[PDB]
Formats: C-alpha cells, sequence, structure tokens
DNA sequence: TTTTTTTTTTTTTTTTTTTTTTTTTT
DNA sequence: AAAAAAAAAAAAAAAAAAAAAAAAAA
C-alpha cells in the first residue's frame, strides 16, 4: 500500500518530469508506470508499505530511459 | 402431522420418495406458503406479496424467487429444491398458484398455472466439468447461443384411444423429452391399434437451443463444448442467435439408440430442460447484483426516482455521476450523458420519419481517458456493442447472408449494429480503419435501417442505435493552428450525422497536472483491495461510492432504464426565433470561416438535445431552460473547433445568445 | 457402493503401437502414444435397472458387455415375459466415459509412414488426464470390440448400418466374418482391435497462508 | 346427423331471409354470381351476429365442422334459384372486423381458432391438384365405387366392400374431379418486429377461387384458421403451424397476371376523369410530393415524370423502344436526397427501395438455386424482377462495387435480363 | 501508402418409394 | 398353413454464390 508522504513525494515527481519534458512523451501513463515500478520494488524487498525511496528508485528508472 | 425438525430425518434411503410422500408433501406446502407470505427483508417489507401484486397487472405467468431468501430461512427446504428439483417444483408451482389468488381471485380466466424462475442459485459450472453425479440435479451453466430451432406446439396432455374395445386412456403428462409408450389396456386387456384422440387437446410452446461454451471461459487454444437446451412455454424467444447466456436448469439423461451404435457402449444423451434465463451480453457488473434482470425496477423504485426527480439541479448530479472516477472533461461527460438519455423519434402524417438518437465523436490526444470513458459507457448501457478498429468488417457491423445448416435456404443473421438496437454501438480506433468498413454504417447512422439485396434475399431490418465513436488526429496530435478538415481524414458525409464533437487537447499546466496527480494517486490508494458479514461487505462497499458518486451506480442504471422506457416529452411551447437565428448564425460563420460543415441536420440536433435534458428530469413538456442549455451545448460544441486566430472573435459574437 | 477400481503402472516394458497383434488380446500392457483428439465426458450404463411392466416387479444388477441389454425371466416364475421392459434410470449406477485417439511418436515414425492410430478408453476417475498435442504413456488392457449394428439393437434408429461414405471395395470379403449365431441371424459379425487404459501418465494463488501450508 | 340437417336448416334460412331495407342481398349476390359463372359466396360476420348469435357461435368454436355445412347449403340454395346439374359445392369466404393479431403472438393458445393477421407475401408455389370426387374399384372383385371429399382437414378404405387382399382399391382417374392448391409464404410488418429479432415467416394455404390473387411484395390482410399438420426436427410430439386462407384484401388492384384491365368501378372513373380536367392538375401533383420537404420543385416534378413513365413503341421489324425514365441525383449531403427515395417507395403502387453497399449482381437482376429435394437448378427473382413494371429506388450508388454496378447495363436499357448459367440459357422481362 | 487486384474455401447428405423379399403370429 | 407387420434399397455431387484473408500496384 501507499503512505501519507509517499504520495506526496509521487505528485511531487510527477510535476518535476512534467515540467522538464516541455506534452509530448509524457502523460498521466508514466505516472500509473512509477507507481507500478514502485509496487514491484517493494514486493522485492517483501515489505507492504512503500516508503518514498522505493519512488525515487522507480523515478531514476523512468529517468534513465528517458 | 410432522414438523421443520422432522423433515431432517430421511427414510427410504431415496430423497426423492421421501419428498413424494403424502405426509411429508402436506408439510412442505404449508412450509412453502409461510415463506411465501411471511418473508420479510431488512427494512420491513414483505417482498414476495408486492411481485404477486405487480404479476397480475403485468398479466405475468412466472413468479421470480430468490435462492439466497429460502435458504437464509427453511434451509432444509432450499437443500431439497437444491438435489431433487422435479418435485419440488410442481409442489411450489401449486402453492404460488394459491398464493397468487389471494390477491388477484378469479385469475384462473387470465392464466392456469404459475410458473417459478429460480434465482442466483450458489454454485456455477462450465459446460466442461459437467459429470454423471449431477445427474437429475438443479445446475447454473453459462454459454454462448449458438442456433435456435424455432417455436412449435407440443402435446402436454396426451390421450390415446383403442378401436376393438373403443377405450379411451387417461391424460398422460409427455416427458417432453421421451415419447409416450402405452401399450396395455385397461379394458382391451390385449395390444390394440392406438389414435391421437384427434382434437380436444393442450398444447404447450416448444423450442431448442445449442450452448457453445464462451470463449474468454474455454483455455487458450482448445475446443470448445456444447449441450442441448430445451425452452417451454412463457420461455421461448427471451434468448436470441448470438447473445451470451446464462441458463439454470436440470441435467438430464436418455437412451439414443446411435449413441450407442457409433460409439459401441452403452452410453446415454444428454440434455438440460431451461428453468431461468439471465443474459450477460455486455454486462461487466456480474460481480454483484442479485436477480434475472438488474434493470428493472419495483414500486418503491419508482417512487424513489420520482421523489428525486423534483429536485433542482438533478441534471447536474447525473452529469457529475458519470465516470467519476475520471478527472474533469464535463463536456465529454454531458455528451456522454445526453446520449445515453437519447431524444425521441417522430413520425409525421406516417410518411416522413425523423430520428431521434445523439451520435458523439471524441477526436483527441493521447492519454486522456476516452477508451475508459467508452468501456464505463458499455457497462452503464442496457445493451451495447464493442468494436475496434481493422477487427471489424462490412458486414461484421451489418448483416449477413448464410445457408442455414438444416434447412438449406439462404438466410439472413445478424451483427454488430443489430445486436444493439435500441442501444448503443462503440467504435474505438474510429480512424484506423478501412473506408469499405467504416462506409457501410451511413445508412444505419440516419435512416436507422438496413437494405440487404443478396442471393434471391430482397429485405429492410432496423437498427435503432446510437454511437459513440473515439479517434486519433493526423500525426496523433491536434494542431490549434489549424481549421478541423485537416486536422482529420473523414469527409463532410460522416462528420454531418454526428452531433456532438469533443475535441480534447492536452496542454502543459503545472496546477493542472498536479491536480490530476493528486486525483488518480488518491483512486489508487481508494482502489486497493487490501450482523451478517456480507452486508457489512456492502456498507464499506457504499462508504467508497459516496465521495465520488452523487448517486449509486446501481439506482442511476433503473433510472436511466425507466427514463428511456416511459418518458416521451414534447415541444409544445417554445422560442423558434432564437433557434432560427442560432441555425443563420451557425450557417454564416462557416463557409466565411470554418470547417466544421453545418447543414438542416444540424438544426433538429437542438432539439434532440432539448428533448433528452427533458427526459433527464421525467419530465412531459420541454421548457426554456433546457433548450437554452441544448443551445449553449451546441454552440460550445463549435466554438472550441476553430483556429486560435478567429475563435476569440466567434466567441464574442456567439456570446449574446447564451446571456444565462 | 463405491465401484472401485484398480490402476496397475511401473511395468517392464512398454510396447510401440506396431506391436499390437491379435495375440495379446486380454493381456496387461503399457503403450505410448500423442494425443490427438479427446471427446465429452459421457455417462455409461453400468449396473442396469428395470421393471416389468405387468407385474411391476423390480430387477437390478443387470450387466451389460457392449449393448443394450434388457432382462430375459421375470423374477416370479408364474410370470411369463420375455420383453417389454422400463429401464428405471434413477435407479441404475452410471460412470464416466470418454474415448481419445492416438497415433505414433515421431521417432518411431520410419522415414516415409503414414501414422497408425488407435482408440483408446479412459472411464472412470481417468477422464481428461490426457490433453491433445501431449505426449502420454497408458497402461491396460487389450481388448476387442465388435460391431454392435447388426447384433440386434432395439431401436430402428440403427437402420441396419446407415452410411454417408462409401467403404472399401478392396476389403469387401477380406474382411472375415464370422456367422452362425442365431442373434446375428444371416448377418456376419466383425471384430476391431481397442485399448482399455487404466492409468494415464505424462512423458512428454497470491494467498501466505496457503503458501506457506504446502512447503516443509 | 340430427344436428347436422338442423344446422344446414339453419343456414338456409339465414340465406334466404335475410333482408335489409327492401331487398335480398344475399339472395340476389347468389343469382348474379351464377350468371357469370362465379360459383361462391361472400357473407360479412356482422350480419350473421345480427341475425343470430347461436349461428356465429356455432361457427366461431367449430370452424372446420361447421363451414362445410354453409358450404352445402349455399348449393342447395342455388340449385333452387337457379334451376326448375352441373353446379359444383360453392365456396364461402369470409369478411372480419376483429382486432389485428401480430404474427409473433400467435401461440398454442389461437389452435383450431379463426384469426385475422397482416403481413407481406415474399413467394408463391404453383398450382396443384387436390381430389374432390373419386371414381374406386377393387383389384379382385372388380366393383365400382365413389368418393367425396371436402378440402378441410382421408384416405380408401382399409377393407373391401361388396379373398381380396388388405385394402385393394385403385382410383379411376378418369370421370375423377379435382380442384386448384396453392401455399404461399408470409412475413412480418417491418416496423412490427421487436428489438433484435429479425422477421420470421410462415405458410398458408388457398384454394380454388382465392388461387393467383397476390404477387410477392404486396402487403395484404388474411382471414384464416390456424392450424397444424403432424409431419417430419428431433423433438417429440411437435407438430407444424400453418395457416388455411378463408379471405384475402390486397391493396394493389392488379391479379397475379395483371390482367391490365380495369377495375374500376364507375363511380370512381367519374372521380378520375373529373379530376384530370382540373386545369392546375400539374401544380396539384406536384405539391402533392413530400409536403414535408421543402422547395425542390424541379425534383418533385421530375418524380412525377417517372411516376407517369412515357409511351412505348414497336416497330415492324421487331425493334423495341424504351417507355420508361431514369433519374439520377447527385449532391450535397443534407439536400434531402434520401426522404424522396423512400417517398417515391411509398407511393409508387410496385417499388423496391434497395441500398448499394448491401447489394450483389446475383441479387439485383436474377439468382440460380439448387432444390435439396429434385437436385436440380432453378432461377430466383431479384431486385429488379420483383420491382417489374414499377421503380427501384437505389441509394448509395456511389459506393456500389464495380462488378455489382455493371449487371444493371442492360435491364436499364434493352430491359430484359440475360442468363446463360448451368444449362439454363433463358431472357427474362425486366420493364422497372 | 491506400488503393485496387487476387486465390480459395466449405458450402454439400434427412431423404423415397411401392414392390419384392423376409420374420413373426394367430 | 395362413395372416399382418417391417423394414432394405438409397446415392452424390458438380456448379454457383458469399466472405476473408494473403499479394499485387497509381
Ligand atoms: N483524468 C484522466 N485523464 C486521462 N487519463 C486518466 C485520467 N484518470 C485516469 N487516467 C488513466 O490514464 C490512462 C490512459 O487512458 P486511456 O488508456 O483510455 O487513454 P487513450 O489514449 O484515450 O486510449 P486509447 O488509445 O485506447 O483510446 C488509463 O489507465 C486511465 O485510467
Ligand atoms: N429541404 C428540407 N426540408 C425538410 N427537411 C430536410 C430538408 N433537407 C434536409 N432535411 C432533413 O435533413 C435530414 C437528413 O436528410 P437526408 O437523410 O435525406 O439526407 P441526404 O440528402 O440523403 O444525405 P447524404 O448525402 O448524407 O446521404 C432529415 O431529417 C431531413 O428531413
Ligand atoms: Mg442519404
Ligand atoms: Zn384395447
Ligand atoms: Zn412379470
Ligand atoms: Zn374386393
Amino acid at each position: 500500500i501507499l503512505t501519507k508522504e509517499a504520495r506526496s513525494y509521487l505528485v511531487e515527481k510527477y510535476k518535476e518530469l512534467r515540467k522538464d519534458d516541455a506534452s509530448y512523451r509524457i502523460t498521466v501513463r508514466q505516472l500509473e508506470s512509477m507507481i507500478r515500478l514502485s509496487e514491484a520494488i517493494a514486493r522485492a524487498n517483501c515489505v507492504d508499505e512503500i516508503t518514498p525511496s522505493f519512488i525515487a528508485e522507480a523515478y531514476d528508472l523512468l529517468r534513465q530511459s528517458i | 402431522e410432522l414438523t421443520l425438525e422432522s423433515l431432517s430425518n430421511v427414510k427410504a434411503n431415496s430423497y426423492s420418495e421421501w419428498i413424494t410422500q403424502p405426509n411429508v408433501s402436506r408439510t412442505i406446502a404449508r412450509e412453502l406458503k409461510s415463506f411465501l407470505l411471511e418473508y420479510t427483508d431488512e427494512t420491513g417489507r414483505s417482498v414476495y406479496g408486492a411481485r404477486i401484486r405487480t404479476l397480475g397487472e403485468m398479466n405475468s405467468e412466472s413468479l421470480e424467487v430468490n435462492y439466497r431468501h429460502l435458504a437464509e430461512s427453511k434451509a432444509i427446504l432450499a437443500l431439497f429444491l437444491a438435489k431433487c428439483p422435479e418435485e419440488m417444483l410442481k409442489i411450489f408451482d401449486l402453492v404460488a398458484m394459491e398464493a397468487t389468488e389471494l390477491h388477484y381471485p378469479d385469475y384462473a380466466r387470465i392464466h392456469s398455472e404459475i410458473h417459478v424462475r429460480i434465482s442466483d442459485f450458489p454454485t456455477i459450472y462450465s459446460l466442461r466439468e459437467l459429470r454423471e453425479s449431477n445427474l437429475s440435479s438443479l445446475v447454473r451453466v453459462t454459454g454462448v447461443v449458438t442456433r435456435r430451432t424455432g417455436v412449435f406446439p407440443q402435446l402436454k396432455y396426451v390421450k390415446f384411444n383403442c378401436l376393438k374395445c373403443g377405450s379411451i386412456l387417461g391424460p398422460f403428462f409427455q416427458d417432453s423429452n421421451e415419447e409416450i409408450r402405452i401399450s396395455f389396456c385397461t379394458n382391451c386387456k390385449s395390444k390394440g391399434p392406438f389414435r391421437v384422440n384427434g382434437e380436444k387437446t393442450v398444447y404447450r410452446n416448444y423450442q431448442r437451443v445449442t450452448l457453445q461454451e464462451a470463449p474468454g471461459t474455454v483455455p487458450p487454444g482448445r475446443l470448445p463444448r456444447h449441450r442441448e437446451v430445451i425452452l417451454l412455454a412463457d420461455l421461448v424467444d427471451v434468448s436470441k442467435p448470438g447473445e451470451e447466456v446464462e441458463v439454470t436448469g436440470i441435467y438430464k439423461n436418455n437412451y439414443d439408440g446411435n449413441l450407442n451404435a457409433k460409439n459401441g457402449f452403452p452410453v446415454f444423451a444428454t440434455i438440460i430442460e431451461a428453468n431461468s434465463i439471465k443474459r450477460r451480453e455486455g454486462n461487466t457488473a456480474n460481480e454483484g447484483e442479485e436477480g434475472l434482470d438488474v434493470f428493472s425496477w419495483t414500486e418503491e423504485e419508482e417512487r424513489e426516482f420520482r421523489k428525486i426527480s423534483r429536485d433542482r439541479g438533478i441534471i447536474d448530479k447525473i452529469i457529475s455521476s458519470m465516470a467519476p472516477s475520471i478527472y474533469g472533461h464535463r463536456d465529454i461527460k454531458t455528451a456522454v450523458a445526453c446520449s445515453l438519455f437519447g431524444g425521441v423519434p417522430k413520425n409525421v402524417n406516417g410518411k416522413h420519419s425523423i430520428r431521434g438518437d445523439i451520435n458523439v465523436l471524441l477526436l483527441g490526444d493521447p492519454g486522456t481517458a476516452k477508451s475508459q470513458i467508452l468501456k464505463y459507457v458499455e457497462k452503464t448501457a442496457h445493451r451495447a456493442v464493442f468494436a475496434t478498429g481493422q477487427g471489424a468488417s462490412a458486414v461484421g457491423l451489418t448483416a449477413s447472408v448464410r445457408k442455414d445448416p438444416i434447412t438449406k435456404e439462404w438466410t439472413l443473421e445478424g451483427g454488430a449494429l443489430v445486436l444493439a438496437d435500441k442501444g448503443v454501438c462503440l467504435i474505438d480506433e474510429f480512424d484506423k480503419m478501412n473506408d469499405q468498413d467504416r462506409t457501410s454504417i451511413h445508412e444505419a447512422m440516419e435512416q436507422q435501417s438496413i437494405s440487404i439485396s443478396k442471393a434471391g434475399i430482397v429485405t429492410t431490418l432496423q437498427a435503432r442505435c446510437s454511437i459513440i465513436a473515439a479517434a486519433n488526429p493526423n500525426g496523433g496530435r491536434y494542431n490549434s493552428t489549424l481549421p478541423l478538415a485537416q486536422n482529420v481524414s473523414l469527409t463532410e458525409p460522416i462528420l454531418s450525422r454526428f452531433d456532438i464533437l469533443c475535441v480534447v487537447r492536452d496542454l502543459v499546466d503545472e496546477e493542472a497536472d498536479e491536480r490530476l496527480a493528486t486525483f488518480v494517486v488518491d483512486s489508487h490508494v481508494r482502489s486497493h483491495p487490501e450482523l451478517n458479514a456480507r452486508q457489512r461487505r456492502l456498507q464499506r462497499q457504499r462508504k467508497k461510492e459516496e465521495e465520488i458518486s452523487p448517486i449509486p451506480q446501481e439506482l442511476l442504471m433503473k433510472y436511466i432504464h425507466y427514463a428511456r422506457t416511459k418518458i416521451y416529452p414534447k415541444l409544445h411551447q417554445m422560442d423558434m426565433d432564437k433557434v432560427s437565428r442560432v441555425y443563420a448564425d451557425l450557417r454564416r460563420e462557416s463557409i466565411s470561416t470554418g470547417s466544421f460543415p453545418i447543414t438542416v441536420r444540424h438544426l433538429e440536433s437542438i432539439l434532440r438535445i432539448a428533448e433528452s435534458f427533458a427526459k433527464m428530469r421525467l419530465s412531459e413538456f420541454v421548457s426554456s431552460y433546457d433548450l437554452d442549455r441544448a443551445i449553449k451545448v451546441v454552440v460550445d460544441s463549435f466554438v472550441d473547433a476553430q483556429k486560435v486566430s478567429v475563435r476569440r472573435q466567434l466567441r464574442r459574437s456567439f456570446a449574446i445568445y447564451t446571456l444565462g | 457402493e463405491r465401484v472401485f477400481q484398480i490402476s496397475f503402472f511401473n511395468l517392464p516394458t512398454v510396447h510401440r503401437i506396431r506391436d499390437i497383434r491379435s495375440e495379446k488380446i486380454g493381456s496387461l500392457l503399457s503403450i505410448s502414444g500423442t494425443v490427438t483428439r479427446t471427446s465429452e465426458v459421457r455417462p455409461e450404463l453400468y449396473k442396469a435397472s428395470f421393471t416389468c411392466d405387468m407385474c411391476r416387479a423390480i430387477v437390478d444388477n443387470v450387466e451389460q458387455s457392449f449393448k443394450y441389454t434388457e432382462p430375459t425371466f421375470c423374477p416370479n416364475p408364474s410370470c411369463e415375459n420375455r420383453a417389454f421392459w422400463t429401464l428405471n434410470v434413477t435407479r441404475s449406477r452410471f460412470l464416466d466415459w470418454q474415448k481419445v485417439r492416438i497415433q505414433e511418436n515421431a521417432n518411431e515414425i520410419p522415414t516415409g509412414s503414414m501414422p497408425r492410430t488407435l482408440d483408446v478408453i479412459l472411464r472412470g476417475d481417468s477422464v481428461e488426464r490426457a490433453k491433445p498435442g501431449d505426449r502420454c504413456k497408458f497402461t491396460g488392457v487389450e481388448i476387442v470390440v465388435p460391431d454392435v449394428t447388426q447384433l440386434g439393437l432395439p431401436g430402428v434408429k440403427p437402420s441396419s448400418t446407415l452410411d454417408t461414405r462409401g467403404i472399401s471395395k478392396t476389403t469387401e470379403g477380406l474382411n472375415s466374418g464370422v456367422t452362425g449365431l442365431r442373434s446375428l441371424g444371416v448377418r456376419d459379425l466383425t471384430y476391431k482391435i481397442s485399448f482399455l487404459a487404466c492409468h494415464v501418465i505424462s512423458i512428454g494463488e497470491r494467498d501466505q497462508e496457503v503458501f506457506l501450508n504446502s512447503l516443509s | 346427423d340430427d344436428d347436422n340437417t338442423e344446422i344446414i336448416k339453419s343456414f338456409k334460412n339465414f340465406i334466404l331471409e335475410f333482408r335489409l331495407d327492401s331487398q335480398f342481398i344475399y339472395r340476389d349476390q347468389l343469382r348474379n354470381n351464377i350468371l357469370v359463372k362465379n360459383y361462391s359466396l361472400t357473407v360479412n360476420m356482422e350480419h350473421l351476429i345480427g341475425y343470430n348469435e347461436d349461428i356465429y357461435k356455432k361457427l366461431s368454436d367449430e370452424p372446420s365442422d361447421i363451414i362445410p355445412l354453409f358450404e352445402t347449403a349455399i348449393t342447395q340454395v342455388a340449385k333452387r334459384i337457379s334451376i326448375l346439374n352441373s353446379l359444383p359445392t360453392f365456396q364461402l369466404i369470409l369478411n372480419s372486423n376483429a382486432n389485428q393479431i401480430p404474427l409473433r403472438d400467435l401461440d398454442s393458445e389461437h389452435v383450431s381458432k379463426i384469426v385475422r393477421l397482416s403481413g407481406i407475401i415474399i413467394s408463391t408455389s404453383v398450382l396443384s391438384s387436390r381430389a374432390t370426387y373419386l371414381s374406386i374399384m377393387c383389384r379382385n372383385c372388380r366393383h365400382t365405387t365413389s368418393i367425396t371429399i371436402n378440402n378441410f382437414n382421408v384416405s380408401l378404405p382399409r377393407s373391401c366392400l361388396s379373398n381380396c387382399g388388405p385394402d385393394p382399391y385403385i382410383i379411376i382417374h378418369e370421370s375423377s374431379k379435382f380442384i386448384d392448391q396453392q401455399f404461399l409464404k408470409l412475413q412480418e410488418i417491418p416496423e412490427l418486429v421487436p428489438v433484435g429479432e429479425m422477421p420470421r415467416n410462415l405458410t398458408m394455404t388457398c384454394d380454388r377461387y382465392l388461387t393467383n390473387k397476390v404477387i410477392p411484395g404486396t402487403r395484404v390482410t388474411i382471414v384464416g384458421i390456424y392450424s397444424i399438420y403432424n409431419s417430419k426436427g428431433s423433438g417429440v410430439a411437435i407438430r407444424t403451424p400453418y395457416i388455411k386462407i378463408l379471405g384475402i384484401q390486397s391493396d394493389v388492384e392488379t391479379s397475379s397476371i395483371w390482367n391490365s384491365v380495369t377495375m374500376f368501378t364507375e363511380e370512381e372513373e367519374e372521380e378520375f376523369l373529373q379530376l384530370s380536367r382540373n386545369p392546375k392538375l400539374y401544380e396539384i401533383l406536384t405539391n402533392s410530393i413530400a409536403p414535408s420537404i421543402f422547395g425542390n420543385e424541379d425534383i418533385k416534378k421530375a418524380i412525377v415524370c417517372l411516376l407517369m413513365g412515357g409511351s412505348k413503341k414497336i416497330l415492324p421489324d421487331g425493334m423495341r423502344l424504351r417507355g420508361d425514365i431514369n433519374v439520377l441525383l447527385l449532391g450535397d449531403p443534407g439536400t434531402a436526397k434520401s426522404q424522396l427515395l423512400k417517398f417515391v417507395e411509398k407511393v409508387s403502387p410496385i417499388a423496391v427501395y434497395t441500398s448499394g453497399k448491401g447489394s450483389s449482381a446475383a441479387g439485383l437482376t436474377a439468382s440460380v438455386q439448387r432444390d435439396p429435394m429434385t437436385r436440380e437448378f432453378y432461377l430466383e427473382g431479384g431486385a429488379m424482377v420483383l420491382a417489374d413494371g414499377g421503380v427501384v429506388c437505389i441509394d448509395e450508388f456511389d459506393k456500389m462495387r464495380d462488378e455489382d454496378r455493371v449487371a444493371i447495363h442492360e435491364a436499364m436499357e434493352q430491359q430484359t435480363i440475360s442468363i446463360a448459367k448451368a444449362g439454363i440459357t433463358t431472357v427474362l422481362n425486366s420493364r422497372t
């Protein structure tokens, strides 16, 4: 599941990515994919709570491919 | 006499013989009648009394009984019905007729027997997992209708006559799957010729259908299985060839000579005698809900409809309740609601027919939730068909011609637009489509009919269908510095047939992006899957609906169905001059600067939208507010499809009409 | 009572489809092949029960081999009745039945060959355990199946071997059919080899609580 | 026999004693019909109800049994009012004003009851022969015998009358009398079909004076009896329903062969010649074409000219000249092009409306089919065959495939269709 | 590139007739 | 010895119409 600070970090990172793009390549689907990657990385560590470090890792993975 | 405690113990080593005993069958009937008369739900209203009251009003011949109600109280009768359907149903029909003759005495002059339709059986099987242990028991099976024999009369009480003794034999109840065999005489004492006792007999309606397994249920890459289903009176023509259905019935066996001859072992044939039918074509809400039709209403529900219909701002709440989890795009939601409620068809003196359905087009940038809106429309609509791009053909959205395997005569078969008569056909990715396939809907979009002249068949069908289409612009993205005609490949003949056009643009905005991201993250948080508990589930599922839905979806579905079925508003008093001026101004501002074709066909769309907004209020007369709202919608749909250079001037020029 | 079944496996040697000769009919064997067709799970009549039309006496446990067999003598010798019975389909016992078609493996097929086929009968709990395209090893008893159509089936539906295609002229009179039996009449009975299998083997949940149960 | 005699007497008294004002209408109709060799009688049910309700109640509950008694009452009255005898058994034709029942509302509740319904004729079969008076002889004793049959649903006796065999009897075909039988196929009205359902068809049988009265595509009203016949479908004890026609009302005055004779009484001819003398008849006819369409006067005048049509000439050298008008409308969307095509369909006595997208060359000109039973090839008509002597309205003409569109070239001008397929080489007429 | 062109692929049996020659059955 | 009933005996197939693919080009 997602915690309270994780949502704020997610929206901040989405806003930063959208700002950096300028809407040609970045859409809502990118935010959904970041959520998916964060959940998968959390499943890797066998933890039922999501930490902003996981969102940072997912953001880095998204940035590495764009 | 016995007691409900005494029915637990069983004798005769068989349940059927235990049920059919004279002393047991008198306690069973009394308990069933007490269940019919005295059952109450949480709110304290007897439901079966209301159903019986409606039965006589509608001149119905059947009663619907929920299995959960009869299992919660008197569970022994529920188990008996589960294991032994044939003997229980005969008693339950008689007690149902006796209960019915307490609200409508002398009802026997309308219908002589009352049939009982069982609903919500707990265990659902697939055709692949039917075995011999399910023989002579009630089962629930989903499938796809493939072929239908047609309606013929069938004997009910069979009689025979013998000539040498002139004996008349007593009435025999036919099995409906095995021919009545009689060879012994009570009087002739020997073999004698037997006649059919011509005339003076009672018939029933009989039909046969074949159910294949649904493609979704079948494992990927395996051959499907099929079974035969017999439909008796009151159940004929309910299911149509091509639909997907769920049937509750009895699984039986019979001896066939050919089956034993070919296989080489004493194997038997199986067939299902249908008891209940539920349609599941386009329905994804089958996860919940109870009953045989979730689009039907009761008396208290109709009273609640009329109660909430007189609140001010009902239209605003209806619009806000369309696709609640999608953020923004209120014009798309308004267009979807207007298409869903629909207009009123007309015929002037029986020689001039006028269409009454609204078609919607969505042209927008990728990633703007158009497909999810189409899926929501599919879920909410009563009759819906879905198609996409290159997966549809000219005759797949129209009528096709096939040689009948049995009759060997050319015959007509249905299509997507015919399966959605008085419904909605959705076409995703409408621009990535062949022109020959796209041009097949020209007649159905306006004339609402299909004409075929093939292989000696010269016929005209009927397709009263509404089309909501989604497309992508040229280059994948919309150029706001160009007119519409150079952003799409479609020409005027197909663009004129659409009533509402919604251009969706994605633009860079920090606050808008922040709000959209917050809404989406909250939605993902909400949808995460992690007294009686089965009602705690309902209250928890209602708490989540409270936030983003002003009215529940299950209530809204019945509201839309009732509004479409019952209401037919008119246009007695209205302002003709305003509409004429608006039409003339729209025509003038198109050739001068614009690429949106406006003809007489767009004058009637304003009236259709006005009638739709009148329907939303459950009113029988169109007022000034609805007409003004329709004019505003049409004007806003035209102004926002212009170039950025002339849009500011056009908006100011058209602003006098929409003063409110 | 539970109709029991005995399943044998782990036989010393395995046979191919081209080693099937009539001198092993009735013996316990194991075979291997690739499945190419399966049928529906039909109910087979195991223990029949009837009622005399006149006495109403009940007969039970009437064994059937390959065709619908009704009893001959009434339970009471006082009654004289040779026929006209009524099957009590409710009292009778049934079993699951399935027919599968198999062919030879890719390696056992010679350089130039049209693959040989066989009919394997799965019964009881062994239904649906063989899926088309898979390679399975069957074990059971090799039997022989007669043509029941010319054995006098009760109904007129057989209609004395109604056909849609033309039979082979090459084997017209070449297939040795036995005559003489009174049930046959002047007809000729024919046989073909099939297999009956009792054991089948193949040779070619996000819930934490239940997951923790299975592991050691 | 002690009730049939009284029934026949009641019917004869009805025929001979019914009077309105000062004229026995049913007595005069018989004499007028006999003179022109029409052996039939038409009775209105309202008069029968007014005369006596018991007689109507007897007929309403047992039609197949009672109707022949009225049949013989008519021919008993005829021989009294015509002769002081080659008069066959007369025919009864009935008229009703009861509510019309849709085809899909006909079920097991309506068996052996007289019903009234409407539909569209799609096919008419050929005439067949049914026996009424059979001359019979035995194979061994060889003596004459006779049998009388009425067509309201018999076999030769399964015995001998005076060892002879089981049922030894043969028919002496000479000195036997026969009548005319025809089979027709019906279909629902297109606007009455329920939602999502394809139209259904039904079978009807007509006799004697009701044969060769309708043509395919006609909209008719039928009065008859709903019955079943056992025949032949793996269902147990199921029967096939059909309708025996008793009365036909047709909108088009044309008979089966369209005699090209006047079917207009003088009261209508006077009206037509009075109309023709109107000095402004052209404007009146033009204004009547689609009164809900604004403007487009020239197109409406052209439609009137197409409806009336020109003259046709035949020359000594065998030349044939076309006398029909074809019209093309190539224009912009929203200009009411498709609302005139459907009006021309309604106004024209014979007209077919088709779409170019859903069409084919076989469906438009003619097709060839194989009979499941006979296993031979026969010709079946198409859009241009049904719409003979009328108008065909082809919509979406630009969307037609190029192979299908070229099949109309010969029919448009030479007004014939040549088929040279599967051993069948014929030329069919098509004047549309 | 989206237009026209092209092969091609099941579509088939459900019905018939009165003799003539066989088995049962009073 | 003389009746009433009950199946065998089919065979056959080309010739045409409609619909969906997998190769050609202004
Ligand atoms: N307000 C929103 N706007 C856009 N997308 C949204 C919104 N809220 C949620 N989404 C999600 O964004 C995703 C993109 O939506 P979708 O797949 O329908 O886009 P699309 O480009 O219109 O699709 P298609 O090409 O299939 O028509 C979906 O998963 C949807 O649920
Ligand atoms: N002059 C007119 N008078 C009255 N109604 C009109 C007129 N022109 C168009 N309409 C209306 O416009 C609507 C659409 O017209 P119609 O269906 O006949 O179009 P069309 O000419 O066939 O178009 P298309 O070329 O797109 O097929 C109908 O409701 C029709 O009544
Ligand atoms: Mg048109
Ligand atoms: Zn008798
Ligand atoms: Zn006995
Ligand atoms: Zn004789």
